[PDB]
């Protein structure tokens, strides 16, 4: 449209399990605060997955918190163009009539 | 093990302790409770420990005791920071029961995880006569 510059914004979602989703929501299984808030990422080690499971105890409490991430893109126009000079005098006594 | 808790007033951060570490950076100590529970081992968890912990505090100053509702309750604005050994875990458990035959190699495996690196394995065998003990296998 008009009257908003030359760019478009967008947002992308991240999904929970991925690697770019940094954040700092995280509570591990225990209640402990941790770096990562997005359990075991894009990470598809068995050993790496079995240490982040969202295990739950019959207690319950403030365990396994998470957090979300989105990105953004964008994108602009640009300007083009060329033009072309002639006389009368090189239409109209040319041997082609078709010329321009 | 016994985990010791302290308590920074001023961040409302509450750190994990083994029984003998501590902290120089203004926090008090709160208490110690065991984990895992030696009642209920797999029913609670470091943030119950905690905020049990926390509940027989003041609000006012955590080094001194008291009673709801001048306590520390409001864990939603605590945060744990976790300092002490990982709980020892049992990954992979051994099979209750093996059955074989003369004459066959049988293999027990185990894995685990947590705790203070690097661990150490000790097997032992029990024969089914009476009166038997555990005994190490040798080496």
């Amino acid at each position: 449209p008009k009257h908003y510059g030359k760019t478009i914004k967008v947002y992308e979602y991240v999904p929970l399990l991925d690697d770019r989703n940094i954040n700092d929501q995280g509570i591990d299984a225990s209640g402990a605060t941790i770096v990562n808030g997005n359990l075991y990422g894009s990470s598809k080690d068995i050993g790496n997955i079995t240490s982040k499971l969202p295990l739950l105890t019959e207690n319950g409490g403030r365990v396994n918190r998470v957090g979300f991430t989105r990105i953004a893109r964008e994108g602009s126009i640009h300007k083009f163009g060329f033009f072309y000079e002639f006389t009368q005098e090189s239409i109209d006594f040319d041997s082609d009539d078709g010329l321009m | 093990p016994v985990l010791k808790v302290m308590f920074h007033k001023d961040t409302n951060v509450a750190t994990v302790l083994d029984a003998s570490g501590s902290l120089s950076d203004g926090s008090v100590e709160v208490g110690t409770f065991h984990h895992p529970d030696e009642t209920y081992p797999d029913s609670v968890t470091i943030y119950h420990g905690v905020r049990d912990l926390l509940y027989k505090r003041s609000a006012k100053d955590p080094s001194q005791t008291a009673s709801y509702p001048n306590n520390i309750i409001n864990m939603q604005v605590i945060s744990i920071d976790m300092k002490a050994t990982p709980r020892l875990i049992l990954g992979t458990a051994l099979p209750r029961v093996i059955s074989t035959i003369e004459g066959k190699d049988v293999t027990w495996h185990v894995d685990v995880a947590g705790g203070k690196a690097p661990l150490t394995y000790k097997w032992q065998f029990k024969a089914n006569t009476v009166g038997a003990a555990f005994a190490d296998i040798d080496s």
